[PDB]
This record gives C-alpha cells, structure tokens and sequence, in this order.
C-alpha cells in the first residue's frame, strides 16, 4: 500500500507528441519512479512504456 | 533584463494574484511567467485545468538558475538556455520538457 513508490493515472486522453514523452490511455495507469521532479514523473507502463508522463494530468492513486 | 517588451513577464502581479489571473483563463496550456526577487530567475506560472485532486491548479516551475557559462536556466534537464525567452518560445510549439507545452500565453 504505497511503500515506496506510489501509482498515477491520467485523467483526460493526453496524447504523446515525442519518444520522450509516455502515451497515456485514459484509464491506464503505472508505477512512480521520480516523484521528486516537478514536471514529469518517470513512470512505467506494465506494457513495459517508460517515459516522461505529465505531472498534471497525472495523480497519485493513494490508497 | 528589459523583459517589460514581452507578454508573460508580469512584476506588478504576485503570486496570488498569479493563481486567480490564469483562473480567469480558464484555458489549458495557460502559460505566463512572474518577475522573482532573485538578480536572475523569474518564475513560469504554468496553468492548466488539470489534476483531480485539486482543479484547476497553478504549477510554479521556478527557472532552475545554473550560475555558470553558458549554463544558466532550464526546466526539463534535456536543455539549458542562457535566456528566459528562448525557454518561453522553444516549448510554443515542437516539444520539450513540460507537463503541457506551452501553446497559450497570457496578460494583464
């Protein structure tokens, strides 16, 4: 239950524009890796997706 | 810097009053910047109706400030600009570092 890493999702249906950014599928969801940077949390798609995610559009699941 | 030429650079304006002013946009990609303190680091209020927890929100990416040459502000660790407004226009449109790339600016 939120140990160390925490989970996000996206709100809306926020598109990726480049590589570096990560696609979201309103509804999807992953993991945290750096939750200490303000723009873009390095998630990771179970599918195995790496990218920058939009903070905003983003939230922590919680419990 | 005379930054009074453009649009985002807003001194007479706080923090709060930064908040509400974009509020009153009401837009996502709602970008301007705020004049700081500091010799050299404004701050870019970025808003965008987003989040679930608390909506609208305001983010406050203070220019990270890398007193070296060149080296200087940067938000996105990909890039360093020795100005604010090369940051300010480099995200208008391709695509950088930022949870909603600039795309909208906003006045007094």
């Amino acid at each position: 239950g939120s140990p160390e890493e925490t989970l996000v999702i996206a709100l809306y249906d926020y598109q990726t524009n480049d590589p570096q950014e990560l696609a979201l599928r309103c509804d999807e969801e992953y993991y945290l890796l750096d939750s200490s940077e303000i723009h873009w949390w390095r998630v990771q798609d179970k599918n195995g997706h790496e990218g920058y995610a939009p903070s905003s559009y983003l939230v922590e699941k919680s419990p | 810097n005379n930054l009074e030429t453009y649009e985002w650079y807003n001194k007479s304006i706080s923090r709060d009053k930064a908040e509400k002013l974009l509020l009153d946009t009401g837009k996502e990609g709602a970008f301007m910047v705020r004049d700081s303190r500091t010799p050299g680091t404004y701050t870019v209020s970025v808003f965008t109706k987003a989040i679930i927890s608390e909506n609208p929100c305001i983010k406050h990416y203070h220019i990270k400030e890398t007193n070296d040459s060149p080296k200087r502000y940067y938000v996105a660790e990909k890039y360093v600009f020795d100005s604010i407004p090369l940051l300010i226009q480099y995200h208008q449109y391709n695509g950088g570092g930022l949870v909603t790339r600039l795309r909208y600016p906003v006045c007094g």
